[PDB]
């Protein structure tokens, strides 16, 4: 609510990071393309075209704010149809799994 | 030939629908179309026919020779084939399956005798 | 309680900071005490024998005549064993073995009787059983502890209970697409399936990074082998979370010891694992598999099993090679289920007493139709997890209470409750369906051995309960028959402890060697000649 | 063209004999000569078909492109070194074994999924 | 027939649509694709 | 089964070869070409 300089930072870094440039809206300089099935509804005067992409993947629906989680959540797994390959779902791990990682043992 | 309400019993269901509505039409109309039973009598009724082509030109008998049926369930038969897909077979592809797995059980019984007695 | 107050109590030892300083080894200068409890350490073998016989020696000396020692043996060799039984053959009057596991070791504690001059302390068959029955679980708790790695080092692959994860950093988790953040998070949960699987998300003031840990065990490896392909995974869950958690953890272990009724189902997956490693075994179902498959574990990659339950399996079961993976649903229970599902082998853990309960009937009434069923299933051998009190009608006060007006049971009194039998009647009734089938109950030995299940899966555990679960394994056996071979034939039946009784094996090559054993540890063994027995 | 893709295992002068099935890794690559991607793709776009019913039910995994189980290598293309030695071909598109396991196994998984939906759609 | 909006280029109860056969198209898809050893190669 | 020696890549008797069907890939040549007048040209 009160975005802080650690936050807006966090923010700014998250655009930073390489990425796609959204596409759906085409860009104008004196026009905000607005979906037309979306909940944004345009003022009056000549800033606001309603159009429409070809394919917005997004559809209409709000979210409830939830608190942080004290401790990290298990999560039962719950499969999926399409399946990976033993090799691409391998390297795939290997690429972003945490290999050498310290742990620590407690008591059996 | 099985309980899947292919496109052939389908297309007599639908006659059989249209056809028993319209003879409710007009009177107390008591009856609402049953459907789980019309789904059941036009499934026998493809059935029949499959199994005995002959029937549908003996005088009496059920839904078969109404004059809708045939002209239709053909018609239905017909588009039902331009568009199997190609994995039609999936149909008791499971026991399919599992009676393959069950030969090569047993040839590779054979095998394993190739194997012994020709050492 | 139950020990009087001593008068005073005067210390020794090597430290002991308010008596004098002793060496148990050679002679000491005090007087004697009716007890004197020795718990000195031994410690490179044999001078460390003398050190013992000699300490015991003098402890046995310090006692008041007709007091007790304590001493407690670091190495009790059958090297000792001889020394100990000769020198003080005579000492004291009685003998006991105190040996309190605490940790793995095998240092037994020794309390002798009346410090006697004219005792007669021979060693005895309790002496072979009791020091065999120690040594016979060391393997066990060694062979245990193996999946552990060691303090200090950084997790590898190699270690097989290490902890393995997936960081990602802004993961975009999508449904239909193979990207990357949502194809680590399939390899990971393959490779840790049976198991945790914890996912966190801690915002640094750069991206939001998210890891997705889990213990990786042994129990995981044989699972993922079985899998022919990594399955996806729903990720709206992780899509919908969208709160910071904590940070990860790894760690081996949880905090909290299972419960017991934890370490006696990891008794049998550690039994249906040893089962199921039979070559011979070929095909195998599961009556009531859990919702998913949890036997896919306990089988090795090769063995064609074909797990059933009535809800529908929680894995994709596509991923596994239909040929060695087969899933039916709808519940065995029913006679419909039965037609077309032929396997060598059934075994019905976990579930033979929900059907009973859930059918509403009768314990022997069910498998009465079920033993029967199997058998025209095509089925050589068979494993129930049946729940009938065979070492005794006594209960548990928590965990299993035995309603004897109705031959029921109480898993922590209401939370479930399944019809049992009786060890003779259900007996008998299985006897009747199979008569040429040999019968014989497997149940959670003392030995521990099941042990890589629990301590090999990263839980911890109560020393102290492993008595409680002996004991409710043996309130719920696992019934294993075998068609295959001939029964038993004991001639007293309801057979009564301390009475001869004749058992028959009907093989016929006399050239065969008898070996006997209960509780994880052999007892008879010996050709026909020669038989050593420490039961009798 | 067609076979298996070979090349100068004796390096640069391809004779008769300096060839050898290009194997490794993946398998054996063979050539996917232009009349063979018409099946394939008649195939895969007979699956395409049903994108709206993949997505609906979370089954799938997009859209199935046969040109991510090709390749583009290139060399002699025959049935036998002899033979090879006059089909160089450049930058073909060829399958390697491995991947016409895929493309096989994957128009089978798929296979199913719309034979059933299609069997309810009829 | 319960409004969806996105999901697929066309609502079923959406406006304006039209069952009508036309004995010029036969409906559909692709059933006889060949793949014989000969013939797939 | 004499050893013969490069006629052909592989010897018949040679080392570690091996007889094993696989329910995936079943074995065909090329019986079924199209040959028919249309189809032909
Ligand atoms: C909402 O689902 C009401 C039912 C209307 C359509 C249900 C299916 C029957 C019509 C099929 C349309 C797609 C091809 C037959
Ligand atoms: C030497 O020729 C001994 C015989 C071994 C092979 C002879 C033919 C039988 C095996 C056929 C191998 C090629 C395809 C069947």
């Amino acid at each position: 609510a009160i975005p802080t300089m650690s936050d807006v930072r966090s923010f700014v870094a998250r655009l930073m990071a390489e990425g796609d440039p959204q596409q759906w809206f085409p860009y104008r300089v004196d026009q905000i393309l607005y979906w037309p099935e979306s909940p944004f509804v345009p003022p009056i005067g000549p800033f606001y075209a309603p159009f429409r992409p070809v394919n917005f993947p997004f559809t209409t629906g709000s979210y409830t704010v939830v608190p942080d989680a004290s401790r990290p959540l298990r999560l039962l797994p719950q499969y999926r149809n399409a399946t990976i390959t033993v090799q691409q779902a391998d390297d795939a791990y290997e690429d972003t799994a945490l290999s050498p990682l310290i742990t620590t043992h407690g008591f059996c | 030939a099985s309980r899947t309400d292919d496109s052939a019993t389908s297309a007599i269901v639908s006659r059989l629908a249209v056809q028993h509505k319209l003879s409710q039409v007009g009177q107390a109309s008591p009856t609402p179309p049953d459907y789980p039973l019309l789904w059941r009598r036009a499934k026998r009724a493809a059935s029949m026919f499959v199994s005995n082509p002959s029937l549908a030109l003996q005088v009496g008998i059920p839904v078969l020779t109404q004059s809708g049926m045939l002209s239709a369930l053909t018609s239905g038969v017909g588009t039902a084939l331009r568009t199997g897909s190609l994995g039609k077979g999936v149909t008791d592809a499971s026991e399919k399956l599992r009676a393959r797995q069950s030969l090569t059980v047993a040839k590779q019984a054979f095998f394993d005798q190739i194997g012994s007695l020709w050492p | 309680p139950g020990l009087p107050i001593p008068r005073r109590i005067v210390q020794f030892g090597y430290d002991v900071v308010h008596g004098s300083l002793l060496d148990l080894s050679r002679a000491v200068p005090t007087g004697t005490f009716g007890l004197v409890y020795a718990d000195l350490d031994q410690v490179d073998m044999p001078a460390a024998n003398r050190a013992a016989i000699a300490m015991l020696g003098t402890a046995l000396q310090m006692t008041t005549a007709g007091g007790v020692s304590v001493l407690k043996v670091n190495f009790p060799t059958r090297a000792f064993w001889t020394q100990v039984f000769n020198l003080y053959a005579t000492h004291a009057t009685t003998l006991h073995l105190v040996k309190p596991t605490i940790v793995n070791s095998s240092e037994v504690f020794l309390v002798f009787g009346g410090r006697q001059s004219n005792g007669a302390l021979r060693s005895t068959t309790a002496l072979q059983r009791a020091l065999l029955s120690l040594y016979a679980r060391n393997a066990a708790i060694d062979r245990a502890v193996t999946h552990i790695p060691f303090f200090g080092v950084p997790d590898d692959g190699t270690s097989d209970l290490g902890i393995d994860a997936v960081r990602l950093f802004d993961p975009m988790f999508s449904d239909a697409v193979a990207n990357l953040p949502s194809n680590a998070l399939a390899s990971l949960v393959s490779r840790v399936v049976p198991s945790s699987i914890m996912f966190t998300r801690v915002p640094s003031n750069g991206p939001v990074s998210t890891t997705i840990y889990g213990k990786r065990t042994f129990l995981s490896n044989r699972r993922r082998a079985r899998l022919r392909d990594v399955p996806m995974l729903i990720t709206t869950t992780l899509v919908h979370q969208r709160r910071f958690t904590t940070p990860p953890t790894f760690t081996l272990f949880s905090s909290e010891a299972v419960p017991v009724t934890t370490l006696v189902a990891a008794g049998y997956n550690s039994f249906i694992s040893e089962q199921t490693r039979n070559p011979n075994l070929a095909h195998l179902l599961d009556l009531g598999t859990g919702p998913e498959c949890r036997i896919l574990s306990l089988i090795p990659p090769t063995l064609q099993v074909t797990m059933s339950d009535s809800r529908p399996c929680a894995e994709l079961m596509a991923s596994f090679d239909p040929a060695l993976t087969a899933y039916v649903q709808g519940d065995y229970s029913t006679a419909a289920f039965w037609n077309g599902i032929r396997c060598d082998s059934a075994t019905a853990i976990f579930t033979i007493g929900a059907a009973a309960a859930a059918a509403g009937t009768d314990l022997i009434a069910f498998v009465q139709q079920l033993i029967p069923r199997i058998v025209a299933a095509g089925g050589t051998r068979m494993w129930l997890q049946l729940n009938t009190p065979l070492y005794e009608v006594s209960s548990l006060p928590d965990l299993i209470e035995i309603d004897l007006r109705d031959h029921v049971y109480r898993f922590n009194g209401g939370e479930r409750v399944e019809p049992y039998a009786d060890p003779v009647p259900l007996q008998q009734a299985i006897a009747a369906l199979l008569p040429a089938a040999a019968l014989s109950w497997h149940t959670l030995s003392p030995t521990c051995d099941w042990l890589p299940y629990i301590i090999g899966v990263g839980s911890p555990l109560n020393l102290s309960d492993i008595n409680t679960a002996i004991s409710y394994s043996r309130l719920t056996p696992i019934l294993h028959i075998d068609t295959t071979t001939p029964p038993l034939r004991v001639n007293p039946v309801p057979t009564p402890l301390n009475q001869q009784c004749a058992i028959r094996i009907t093989s016929l090559d006399p050239a065969a060697v008898l070996s006997v054993q209960h509780n994880g540890v052999e007892v008879i063994g010996g050709t026909p000649g020669n038989v050593i027995s420490v039961a009798g | 063209p067609t076979g298996k893709l070979w090349r100068p295992v004796g390096t640069s002068v391809a004779t008769i004999d300096s060839l050898a099935i290009v194997s490794d890794r993946f398998g054996q690559y063979s050539f996917v000569n232009e009349g063979m991607r018409e099946t394939f793709s008649k195939a895969l776009f007979d699956i395409n078909m049903w994108q709206p019913l993949f997505q609906a039910t979370k089954t799938g995994c997009g859209p199935i492109v046969l040109s991510s189980f090709t390749t583009t290598t290139s060399g002699y293309v025959g049935a036998t070194a002899g033979d090879a030695l006059d089909n160089p071909v450049t930058n073909g598109v060829f399958i390697s074994t491995v991947q016409i396991m895929n493309l096989q196994r994957t128009i089978a998984a798929r296979m199913r999924d719309v034979a059933l939906w299609q069997k309810h759609l009829d | 027939g319960n409004v969806q909006t996105s999901v697929n280029t066309y609502n079923i109860t959406g406006d304006g649509n039209s069952f009508t056969p036309t004995s010029d198209m036969t409906s559909t898809a692709a059933p006889a694709i060949d793949l014989k050893p000969g013939v797939l190669n």
